[PDB]
């Protein structure tokens, strides 16, 4: 039943006597639920340090992975590159996939196309399906370029995208001076940040390596910045802003952030800003290259040395205090532009700002995951700011990159009780929160699950979740949020103090019990 | 706008296409007349989609492991492959249920086997084994598991119904292969068939030979409400009211246990005809159980059929179909009252899956509205046949819409409201027309049943006349 | 007793068996309590209508006011010109909690004087204070002008300003041409807002009074703007950057933004930017004279108006959609300049949020309260979110301002179920979240007081506090968020949709019973 | 830091002031020498403050309201004037209680008469009256009402006393008048007199008639602690451990009916000598009820705290001291052997009101730390002769210090740990000093016993060696 003027969605609906008996006769009668006494046996165990090492011996099982898969790397690579239509060739299930997830995160239009490849390509390839894809797609969407990746459908069948793409343009379904760039992205080999590596040194490679001849590093002034896998509109944002501060020439290489936040003024633009293929073709006569997030740039990072002979410098993504002091260092020494009074001031302030907060940040413990540069920056600051990031888990992580991280744990007395744990997923992560309570996750939505199980054990083991990564489906905007530089850090000391302070008011708005410390300052 | 204007509307969109494309997507448009019976003679469906053209289609694995099987609570269910297609798939359906995730229901959880390299090279049977054997260690009260195939298994010449076979009899336990790999097929569609024939084969008969089982001659089974937002239990609880026993639903917040006690319900209602009749139309055939259509979407369509279902019964079911009827025709009238004036004369264009399209048409008009076009991903012609009627004369039916195709039309029609997925959400937003989820219910519903009813009116209402709409031009122009 | 690994503060320290029998005994042995059932028993009757009823009918009594008092806006007033020290002519104990009211909301030094009248002073008055006061600060402290108010003491007693002022000059205290403006600013008459007016009002006066012979409006080319009583730091920095933006010259009158946030660089700066005085001598110049808070800049606008001839334009506070357009194409028609594609395109997306939000706001209903200004922005942007903002509650407000809300109201159907309350305070306003009870309340810090008293009647009456306002004490850093313009507009927006989704996640987190409902996407 | 340079550093800050203010400066700052035993000989001390020089003092208003009276938890206290006074001072000050505020404790709310030109007019009086009925039919469970006058109240001739006693003999109930008007004096401190001297007059003597208190050999009353982070609390489970009676805690977390039974206990034990010396003379003349300072701040002097209040009973309460003092010597020691080697010769400097600018110190010492550094607002000679032996030779000492001063002095000085108030707190951030409020605790404690201690420990090492502290100058400079 609804009464009018008071209609009840699911919650709480069905909590109305009604449906609670109905609910309750459908499992008596045919679901043959275990008992309920088993079922909190079974939970209360699944909390222990018993499960806990059983669930480290897996080999086979991944359970709530914390990664995606190649292609989508490449197509936000892609989508930073002006009226570029992101091409996977492969199934179309996937596309669609793809769309969805970031449509969720950003609450946008994502626009990338497929080349349909079905059973009968399984055996003999999908070379006509590129042929009609890519004329349907440049006739249909018009582009000024189609950026191809595959599924891993083509990778396993063997499709060699290269030849496919010469004999499209060969037999006249596209012209020959139109950029079709192109990578192989397995799904099946690494993560979606190995696509986006992928197919940014595709673009790359198209755009610069038969034409190298006329090329001098340094003529053109500039430093080339590439982002990376990033997923917050605000961290491309701060990255350009500090530098037009500083007077700073440069080229963001794959730079979506106007096509990922058009204006709703009563009309649709698949298409807005980006890269250009101008600035693609020309990166070659930069000072040099910066990598924002080095940890999975390494196949562009061998391009860019290997070819355009730039010197990448050795930086840190610019998170927290240090490394955000650091590239502006760098980049200052690199162009011979000093790092200006407005940079200086704001750093002044971030760094107010950790004086201020410091007495509730401190001692702190966090569980955490996501991408490696993310993580590592995120556990660069949580150090300055004196919190301690007991739970440091990359799904995606690799060997190397455990050692580095292991080492700037070491360097700091706050990371004397943290560990680094990479291949694990987040039913691993979930056992320790209950093993070695932190006090709160930083994560993306996946996390929401495991801070529901911890409030079933009970009120004093929840482990609150503070969203920050990718991807966030739960709220709003916060995809408008910053992670890089004194802004993003910032930003993030503001999130994690109010999380603490939150649950503090919580804990103590017990009128007559815990009250006596619901302090009105703080 | 008139049928001269439509069928030159689609000629002009057609107009970008090469030549191949324009001859294809030109079968798959068509404008309505509601004489035609047999839709093969108007529109053509269930086709391959043009590459390149940016289908809003998923793969076979999203029909069978995100639609059929993915619901069923107490089952632990593998998406076989790499690392994307249950990581895009994971809780993004609203097919709501009661349990303890983690513990004795895995819904929203991902399991996958995480392909690598050398599972590709070497196949992944034994990873398959591996992993069977660790969900019995670390999930114990799982009631059994499904393997769902992502597009390298078959590929790579993998075999997991041996791997089914083989750790099924090791355990004692119920172990579900499923071929449902995306290259197959054109859409979600063939994966729902496979799927249906995964449960007959696998799942279904295992009780056909047992007869503890306490039958009634009220006895239903559900089939097809992956219940989005709770919509089968607001479509439950009308059916219980009438008297009948719901033994099973199919498969929002279904357990195996009540799919393996479907052959011994008296009928089968069907609300999905499009994921369910292959099952449906089997257990037919082999126990005579006869199955029926229905539909719960709004007040005219539900008492419809709360009136058909009970005249498979008896008078005793019959009299209390009316007395359900009555004691809910206060309430949606009430509803009607308050947000029909608000509604009235608004025109909605619908793009879904397989069954909405069609089947929400009445509730759209118990409020006064007009579906001027709507069009399905995935529907085969036995859907058209259902939706030509249903719809108005001289309406749009487009099949496997292009993104482009959809933008046009609604730019020439311009209608108040669109329904459709979260590929189309953010998009007519931005051009200012009001846009309603059809899929997710956009984190709302019920829409099903008397219930469902009052949400849906609510929020047809909320989104077509919210203040937003009329902000989008600055006042500066 | 504490372990020496785990130290435990107040909370949870008394939670301890042994304290929490000491103060039992404490309780039943000395404090002749009365019994738990009648506590019980009187709260739930001050949950009532009944008791609404006689709280409503209060005449003398004040419980939990939602203002303070004249001299602490004039404070802020004098804060925002440059090198400036103000100086509240009375009793000293005011300074000290000026001070603090401020120190505690910013985070930040506040730097005020008083000339410590007292007892004796307070029969022969305080002109030797204020020789003194003058000349002590001005030595001590260097400031170049120095902005006089008064305590009610002070007012009380009668000391004239301008003569004891004249007389310190007079007799050698302070230099002739040393800029001492001055402005009364009883606590007895209105509130803070009204004392940010007088003293601007004053400051203005003290500038250009004198030299309105040679001032030609229009001649200089800018338009002045006047913030009034202003605590969030971004408030001024969108104001001053959407300017810039259209090119549009202007001058700040009072700007705090730098004073108020000063870099933590090992140096501490008294003053900081800020009002120039050359600005101010140059004002009467401007084409116009635009008040982002008219409702408390009255007497600004008299003297703006009879003395500089500025015909001060009719502009609501600039918040939420419809009035940051209008302030925009006012500044525009008055400048000459056309509003740039970039603020188009940020108003666009802020469009483009609220459509993307609207199904979570639709039909939420608030309670809420604050400043004239402040409150109805708040209350016209709820209405074009499709919020319901129910119990409006402005202590400061006045009779005119309270039909102009009513008048907003009635031109909304989200504006038919509520009321604007004048005169009455946070314990009239929590009598009407228990007898009316809405989804949240939007305000300061005082009401998470009314949010603990909720809880207590039960989790299914809690109103959830959503901090907006001034003063706010117990969350760090919102003093450097943003209300005004799309940028406020999108701060203000995301941060109750998000209120809105934390409250739904912590109501379906139940397992088994509730988390039907914990969507990951939403 | 010789004794010949803290005088230099002395002249030269005072060389910025015009002549009046540095001949009266100068008679507020001195070097100490434990030797002299009369402060008088080297300081001066509760005296005007000189105008426009930014004085860190309240007013007296403040002392009654803010200090003494505003945390007895079941009266009702109203701030009797304008809005500003009663809206700067709500729950600014952390004296913590139990209770169900707004029901039966009203510690954290506002109550104000909000005075308007009306009432500076013609008088407050009939305000205040019906004021009093409007509290006693809303807030029916308070045990009574204080007055707590604002600057305007005595300035305008009103009469408060006549009042309270009209309508307390109406009411039956105690209400009483307190004339702290914050022009009275010259800071905080006459307002804790006015305070006390009202409880003598309206309260204390209440119950001088009864013989219904069972009275026992060892009843005490905590005189001059606020329990600030819950002090009062953690000093009152010591006293009570070795075997005492704590009636009356005055005035953190304290009752009306508490401080009616104090003048029946055998022992008044006084903290804040400063703000209650007066009520306790008055008592050991009256009652003849002995007093004795104590301290309660770090291990050293609360354990000698412990055995000097322990030697005024008898010998089963002095075996009671030696078991409480070994059972928590291994936890002090323990925060002892964690904290002195992050903390050992570190320096400090101390700014704050009238007790506690003193008190801590042997706090400070237990961990190694040195106080180089003291002063107090509003304290007077009395003050300065107990602090010039807990101070070491040649350290500074400055009352009522000027804003420009304490920034001068610790710029010479550099300590590395500052504790004060919130007024100074983010400018010596600035300056990249670490800093603790000492007043408030800086959201922290309980400081008070030895369960005070370990937080007092923890939060001068997470604030003296927070990583922040290294990060102020940008590595271009
Ligand atoms: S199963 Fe089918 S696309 Fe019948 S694949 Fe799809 S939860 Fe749609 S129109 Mo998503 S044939 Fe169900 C459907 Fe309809 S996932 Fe849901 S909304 S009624
Ligand atoms: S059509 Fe369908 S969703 Fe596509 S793969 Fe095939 S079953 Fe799956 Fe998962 S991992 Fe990623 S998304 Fe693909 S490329 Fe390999
Ligand atoms: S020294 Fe002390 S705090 Fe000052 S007034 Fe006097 S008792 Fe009070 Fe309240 S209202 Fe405002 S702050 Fe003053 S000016 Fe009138
Ligand atoms: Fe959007
Ligand atoms: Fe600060």
């Amino acid at each position: 039943s609804q009464q009018v003027d008071k209609i009840k969605a699911s919650y709480p609906l069905f909590l109305d006597q009604d449906y609670k008996d109905m609910l309750a006769k459908k499992r008596d009668g045919f679901e043959e639920k275990y008992p309920q006494d088993k079922i909190d046996e079974v939970f209360q165990w699944t909390t222990t340090k018993e499960y806990q090492e059983l669930n480290f011996q897996r080999e086979a099982l991944t359970v709530n992975p914390a990664k995606a898969c190649q292609p989508l790397g490449a197509v936000l690579c892609a989508l930073g590159f002006e009226k570029t239509m992101p091409y996977v060739h492969g199934s179309q299930g996937c596309v669609a996939y793809f769309r969805s997830y970031f449509n969720r995160h950003f609450r946008e239009p994502v626009s990338c196309v497929s080349d349909s490849m079905t059973e009968d390509a399984a055996v003999f390839g999908g070379q006509q399906n590129m042929k009609d894809g890519l004329q349907n797609c440049k006739a249909t969407y018009k582009p000024d370029m189609i950026a191809v990746s595959t599924t891993c459908m083509a990778e396993v069948i063997g499709d060699d995208l290269n030849a496919f793409i010469n004999n499209s343009k060969k037999e006249g379904f596209i012209p020959d001076e139109f950029p079709v760039p192109f990578a192989h992205t397995p799904s099946f080999v690494g993560s979606h940040v190995t696509g986006w590596d992928n197919m940014f040194e595709g673009i790359a490679r198209y755009f610069t390596l038969k034409s190298m001849d006329d090329k001098v590093v340094g003529s053109n002034k500039k430093i080339n910045i590439v982002p990376g896998f990033e997923t917050y509109l605000g961290n491309f944002r701060v990255i350009k802003r500090m530098l037009s501060e500083m007077g700073v020439g440069y080229s963001l290489l794959s730079d979506p952030e106007e096509v990922l936040d058009t204006p709703a003024d009563g009309q649709f633009r698949m298409y807005a800003g980006g890269t250009t293929q101008e600035e693609m073709k020309d990166a070659p006569n930069a000072l040099n290259t910066v990598l924002l997030q080095p940890w999975h740039l390494e196949k562009t990072k061998k391009f860019v040395e290997g070819t355009w002979k730039h010197e990448v410098p050795k930086l840190n993504i610019p998170m927290g205090l240090d490394w955000t002091d650091e590239f502006l260092m760098k980049v200052s020494e690199i162009s011979g532009q000093p790092i200006p009074a407005s940079l200086t001031k704001e750093r002044g302030r971030l760094v107010d700002m950790m004086t201020d907060s410091h007495t509730w940040l401190h001692g702190k413990r966090f569980a955490l995951w996501g991408d490696p540069d993310f993580v590592m920056g995120l556990v660069k600051f949580l150090l300055e700011l004196g919190c301690e990031p007991v739970h440091i888990l990359c799904h995606n992580g690799n060997k190397r990159w455990k050692k580095a991280v292991d080492a700037i744990l070491a360097a700091s007395p706050y990371g004397k009780n943290a560990t680094v744990y990479i291949g694990k997923d987040l039913w691993h992560l979930r056992s320790l929160v209950f093993t070695d309570k932190p006090d709160f996750m930083i994560g993306n939505s996946y996390g929401k699950f495991i801070q529901r199980d911890t409030l079933h054990k009970g009120k004093e083991f929840e482990v609150p979740l503070i969203r920050i990564g990718f991807p966030i489906f739960d709220r709003h905007h916060l995809h408008r949020s910053t992670t890089l530089g004194y802004e993003g850090a910032m930003q993030i000391l503001t999130t994690l103090v109010n999380s603490i302070l939150e649950r503090l008011d919580e804990e103590t708005r017990g009128m007559q019990a815990t009250d006596y410390n619901h302090d009105l300052v703080r | 706008m008139s049928r001269e204007e439509v069928e030159s509307l689609i000629q002009e969109v057609l107009e970008v296409y090469p030549e191949k494309a324009r001859k294809d997507r030109n079968k798959h448009l068509a404008v309505n007349d509601p004489a035609v019976t047999q839709s093969k003679k108007c529109i053509i469906s269930n086709k391959k989609s043009q590459p390149g053209l940016m289908t809003i289609r998923g793969c076979a694995y999203a029909g069978s492991k995100g639609v059929v099987w993915g619901p069923i609570k107490d089952m632990i269910h593998i998406s076989h492959g790499p690392v994307g297609c249950g990581q895009y798939s994971r809780a993004g359906r609203r097919n709501y249920y009661i349990g303890t995730t983690g513990v004795n229901a895995f819904v929203t959880m991902n399991f996958t086997s995480d392909f690598q390299e050398k599972d590709i090279v070497f196949g992944g049977d034994k990873k398959l084994a591996k992993l069977i054997d660790e969900v019995e260690t670390l999930f114990p009260l799982n009631k059994g598991i499904s393997v769902q195939s992502e597009c390298p298994i078959g590929l790579i010449g993998d075999d997991i119904e041996s791997v089914s076979k083989v750790k099924g009899a090791e355990l004692s336990k119920t172990i579900v292969p499923v071929r449902c790999e995306g290259f197959r097929g054109v859409s979600q569609s063939l994966g729902h068939h496979i799927a249906n024939d995964a449960v007959r084969d696998w799942v279904l008969g295992k009780r056909d030979e047992d007869t503890t089982f306490a039958s009634t001659p009220y006895d239903v089974a559900i089939i097809g409400d992956y219940n989005i937002g709770g919509d089968a239990w607001s479509s439950r609880i009308l059916l219980e009211e009438m008297g009948l026993r719901c033994v099973a639903q199919w498969s929002g917040d279904g357990s195996i246990s009540e799919i393996e006690l479907t052959p011994k319900v008296k009928l089968n209602l069907v609300h999905c005809y499009r994921s369910m009749n292959y099952i449906s139309r089997h257990m037919e055939e082999k126990y005579g159980i006869p199955w029926m259509e229905y539909n719960f979407f709004g007040p005219t369509k539900t008492i419809e059929s709360l009136r058909a279902i009970a005249a498979k019964f008896d008078e005793s079911i019959q009299k209390k179909c009316e007395e359900v009827i009555a004691k809910y025709k206060p309430e949606w009238e009430a509803v009607v009252a308050k947000y029909r004036p608000r509604l009235e004369g608004k025109r909605v264009m619908l793009y879904i899956g397989g069954l909405r399209p069609r089947h929400v048409i009445g509730a759209y008009e118990d409020l006064g509205m007009e579906v001027v076009g709507t069009g399905y991903e995935f529907a085969h012609n036995d859907d058209y046949d259902r939706t030509m009627k249903e719809m108005g004369d001289s309406t749009l039916l487009y099949d496997d819409v292009t993104g482009y195709e959809f933008e046009e039309f609604v730019k020439r029609i311009k209608p108040d409201l669109i329904g459709s997925g979260i590929k189309e959400k953010f998009i007519f937003q931005k051009m200012g027309i009001p846009f309603r989820e059809m899929h997710s219910w956009d984190y709302s519903g019920p829409y099903h049943g008397f219930d469902g009813f009052a949400i849906f009116a609510r929020d047809m209402d909320m989104t077509l006349n919210n203040p937003c709409w009329k902000k989008l031009q600055a006042p500066w122009e």
